[PDB]
């Protein structure tokens, strides 16, 4: 996967947003932008040129499931890879993620090795 | 009840997929083969939902469902 691939980290808490960014840097990814919620994310995606979205589940205005759904139904970024970050491997939440078209899900707190595993499975799965 | 069968799994995938199945339902008669995993599903979860979940890891063609 191209190391200058552009990431968008979406979370309502600035600390988690920073953690994820540092983790992506530990993995050799430095082209990263942040967003505070679903709405803010859709707005930033408009700029285009994004190759990856990592998003949290719980957020005001627009949560992660809704952001994912909007991404998928958007004919111009419809195939953009999206990794859902969740605080619990909850049965009902994992199905929703799967059916909504998520590229995968990861339970926080997560490690850098876990993230790499998650990224590679998605890259591999999409021939990246 | 019904039977699920998972094939051509790589190293680690048997445990990983057993756990993944855990989060979604209660499995009985679990059989952990070297690169395969089979089990009896209670029926409380729609099969399509399962496929969608396991596909976070494997491919659909590696998943099969059948009556016991
Ligand atoms: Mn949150």
């Amino acid at each position: 996967a191209d190391k200058e691939l552009k990431f968008l980290v979406v979370d309502d808490f600035s600390t988690m947003r920073r953690i994820v960014r540092n983790l992506l840097k530990e993995l050799g990814f430095n082209n990263v932008e942040e967003a505070e919620d679903g709405v803010d994310a859709l707005n930033k995606l408009q700029a285009g040129g994004y190759g990856f979205v990592i998003s949290d589940w719980n957020m005001p205005n627009m949560d992660g499931l809704e952001l994912l759904k909007t991404i998928r139904a958007d004919g111009a970024m419809s195939a953009l890879p999206v990794l859902m970050v969740t605080a619990e491997a909850k049965k009902e939440n994992i199905i929703a993620a799967a059916q909504a078209g998520a590229s995968g899900y990861v339970v926080k707190p997560f490690t850098a090795a876990t993230l790499e595993e998650k990224l590679n499975k998605i890259f591999e799965k999409l021939g990246m | 009840a019904r039977r699920i069968i998972l094939s051509r799994l790589k190293a680690g995938e048997v445990d990983l997929l057993e756990e993944e199945l855990g989060h979604l339902t209660t499995l009985t008669d679990v059989v952990k083969g070297a690169d395969s995993l089979s089990a009896i599903l209670p029926g409380d979860i729609a099969e399509d939902d399962i496929t969608a979940v396991l596909c976070f890891v494997i491919e659909a063609d590696q998943i099969t469902f059948e009556t016991v």
